[PDB]
C-alpha cells in the first residue's frame, strides 16, 4: 500500500457484509412473502364473483 | 326458614356481588343464527390404494365451508388379540394439506399418536380408539372399519371452517401417504404377515351448505383467518446403557409464534413405543410368565403411564443461547405442563412444553415467535439405562435418574412445534401471509 | 482407522475476549486426558495394579 | 502469547484479545455481527494401548 492505496484500501478491498440484521432488533423483517399460487386458474368459478346473484338464485 | 333465611341476610359483602347488579343467571338470551346445514360426502381418490402407496384426492367444492375430514378406512386384522397398537393411525402415514397446490400444513403418523398423547382426552380418546384400534380382544381375520379424523386448523372449530365460497381459484386437496407396515395387519414385529390383504379407503368431507344472506357476504367480503400450523423433522439420539448420564443438545429449526413444543423418544420399529419395554404387567410380550420377552412388546398395551421406562431424565431449552427457564427432570413435561396447560394425563415418553396458557384453544394466549430468535436448543440428559428390564425386582424398584436397558432402543426423536400463521382470502384468491 | 471431525456451531453473541474449551470425561471431574499406565496417568500406574 | 503460563494438557484457548487476562479490552469478538460461528475439530486415531 502506497500513502495514497492505504485510504482507499479500508473503503475498496475490505469486504462488505451482506447479512446486517443481526437477526434480532430488525432481523429478516423481509423475508417472509406470502405463498400464494403466484396467479391461479380463473376460469372455473370467476362467476362467483362477477355474477354472483346468479349462482344465488 | 328455607332459602329466604338466607336471601334476606343481605351485608357489605354482598354489595360486590349482588348490589347494583349486571346480570341474572335464570333467564338466558339467546342469539339467532345464519342458516346452514351439514352434509358429509365421500370424495374420490387419486392412485392406487394399498400399502406404502401413496395417494390424493382433491375435494369437490360442493359446499361453502369444509370442516370436519375423516379418512376411512377397512383393514383385516392379521394377528391375534393385542397384536395391534391403533393401526388406522399408523397406516395413514402422512397427510399434506394443499390450498391451490400450496402446502398450508403436513400431520404425521407419529403426531397423530402424539396429539391424543397430550390435547385429546377422556371418552374422546378411548372412542379415537375405538375408532383406530380393535379394542374388544378380537381375533384375527376380524374385519372392521376404522375412522381416522383429521385435526387441521379448520376442522376443530366452526369459527375457522375453510372458505370455498371466497376460493374460486385456490382448488383444495390433500395428499395422504400410506405405511409400507403396520402391526398386527401387514407385518408381525419385522416379519410380514403372509395373506395380509389390502386396506380399502375413502375419505368423507363435511361441507356446510349456507343461505343467501350470508352466502353473498362470503364471496365479496375480504378474508383473514387465524389458523395453526405444525411444523417437524426428525433426529437421532445416543442413550447409554452404563457408566454416564449423556446429554444432547438438539437444535431447533422452527419459525412463527409457537404456542407450545412437545416431543417423544421411540423405537422406529414399534410404531407408538414411547418407553422401554420390561418383564412387568403390559410393558412386553409375554410379560410376568416364563416366555415373557422385552425385545417386542405386547402391541395392544404399548402405551403406559409408568414413566420409570421413560428414557429422558432431564431437558432444558435455551434462547439464543440463554436459558429461556431452568432445568426440570422429565416427569414434569409428562406431568405437570400438561396439567397446567391443558387438563389431561399424558402417557410416559411422551413430553410437552407450553408457551401458551390454554394451547388446547384457539384464541391465542402466549406464544414464542421462533422467526425472530437467533438460536434456540433443546438440551437432553438421558437416564443410565443400566436396569434388567427382564428383572421386576430392579424395573420396579430403582432411582429416577436409571432406567431399563431397553430404552437405548428408544433412538428416533420427534420434536414438534404448533404455531400461528394467517390465511389470506382476497377475490377469490388464497393464499398465507407469512412464509418463515 | 479414521480421524473423526465435527463442525459444532456455536451460540454466542457479545464481545468477545476468548473462546476455550475442554474434553472431559463427565465421570471424573477435571479429567480432560486420555489415563495410561504411566506415573501420574492413571491409578496404580506403574504396578501389576 | 497471551496469558504468560502453563496450560494443563486438554484444555485449549484461542484468544482475540491481546491480554485476555486483564480487564481493559483488547480486542473483541463481537459476535452480534457473526451470524454463523463453528468449530470444526479434528480428533487423533485413539489406536495406542
Amino acid at each position: 500500500l502506497s500513502g495514497e492505496a492505504a485510504a482507499m484500501y479500508g473503503d475498496v478491498v475490505v469486504q462488505k457484509t451482506t447479512r446486517a440484521c443481526r437477526k434480532s432488533e430488525g432481523g429478516f423483517k423481509d423475508v417472509n412473502t406470502e405463498l400464494w399460487g403466484t396467479s391461479p386458474y380463473l376460469g372455473r368459478g370467476d362467476g362467483e364473483v362477477y355474477n354472483m346473484p346468479a349462482s344465488n338464485q | 326458614a328455607g332459602g329466604l333465611s338466607q336471601l334476606v341476610a343481605y351485608g357489605a359483602q354482598d354489595v360486590y356481588l349482588t348490589g347494583n347488579p349486571q346480570i341474572t343467571f335464570f333467564k338466558t338470551v339467546y342469539r339467532r343464527y345464519t342458516n346452514f346445514a351439514i352434509e358429509s360426502i365421500q370424495q374420490t381418490i387419486n392412485g392406487s390404494v394399498g400399502f406404502g402407496n401413496k395417494v390424493s384426492t382433491q375435494i369437490s367444492r360442493n359446499g361453502d365451508l369444509i370442516t370436519d375430514i375423516v379418512v376411512e378406512f377397512v383393514l383385516t386384522k392379521g394377528g391375534n388379540g393385542g397384536t395391534t397398537y391403533y393401526p388406522a393411525e399408523e397406516l395413514l402415514q402422512d397427510v399434506e394439506l394443499e390450498i391451490g397446490g400450496q402446502r398450508i400444513d403436513k400431520h404425521y403418523n407419529d403426531w397423530f399418536r402424539t396429539y391424543d398423547a397430550l390435547f385429546r382426552m377422556n371418552d374422546d380418546r378411548y372412542n379415537y380408539r375405538r375408532m383406530t384400534d380393535w379394542v374388544n380382544n378380537e381375533l384375527v381375520g376380524a374385519q372392521k372399519r376404522f375412522y381416522v379424523p383429521l385435526i387441521f386448523f379448520f376442522n376443530q372449530t366452526p369459527g375457522l371452517a375453510l372458505p370455498l365460497i371466497a376460493l374460486q381459484y385456490h382448488e383444495v386437496k390433500l395428499y395422504f401417504t400410506l405405511a409400507s407396515q403396520v402391526q398386527g395387519v401387514n407385518y408381525n414385529g419385522s416379519s410380514a404377515i403372509a395373506g395380509a390383504a389390502q386396506p380399502t379407503m375413502s375419505v368423507w368431507v363435511d361441507y356446510i351448505f349456507l343461505d343467501t344472506q350470508e352466502r353473498t357476504r362470503f364471496a365479496q367480503l375480504p378474508h383473514e383467518y387465524l389458523i395453526e400450523q405444525l411444523q417437524f423433522t426428525g433426529s437421532e439420539t445416543a442413550t447409554p446403557s452404563a457408566t454416564t448420564q449423556a446429554s444432547q443438545n438438539i437444535r431447533l429449526n422452527f419459525n412463527h409464534p409457537t404456542k407450545y413444543l412437545a416431543w417423544n423418544f421411540n423405537n422406529p420399529t414399534n410404531y407408538g413405543q414411547y418407553t422401554a419395554l420390561a418383564n412387568i404387567p403390559g410393558a412386553c410380550s409375554g410379560a410376568g410368565t416364563a416366555a415373557a420377552t422385552v425385545t417386542t412388546p405386547d402391541y395392544g398395551n404399548t402405551g403406559t403411564y409408568n414413566e420409570q421406562l421413560a428414557v429422558l431424565d432431564s431437558a432444558k431449552i435455551q434462547l439464543n443461547g440463554q436459558d429461556r427457564f431452568a432445568t426440570r427432570k422429565g416427569s414434569y413435561f409428562n406431568k405437570v405442563q400438561p396439567y397446567q396447560s391443558i387438563g389431561g394425563v399424558t402417557p410416559a415418553g411422551v413430553y410437552l412444553y407450553s408457551f401458551a396458557l390454554k394451547p388446547a384453544g384457539r384464541q391465542p394466549s402466549g406464544t414464542c415467535n421462533f422467526s425472530r430468535i437467533d438460536n434456540a436448543t433443546l438440551s437432553l440428559t438421558y437416564k443410565t439405562c443400566s436396569i434388567d428390564a427382564t428383572s421386576p425386582a430392579a424395573v420396579l424398584g430403582n432411582t429416577e435418574t436409571v432406567t431399563a436397558n431397553t430404552a437405548t432402543l428408544l433412538t428416533a426423536l420427534n420434536i414438534y412445534a404448533k404455531n400461528y400463521n394467517v390465511l389470506r382470502i382476497m377475490s377469490g384468491m388464497g393464499g398465507l401471509a407469512y412464509a418463515n
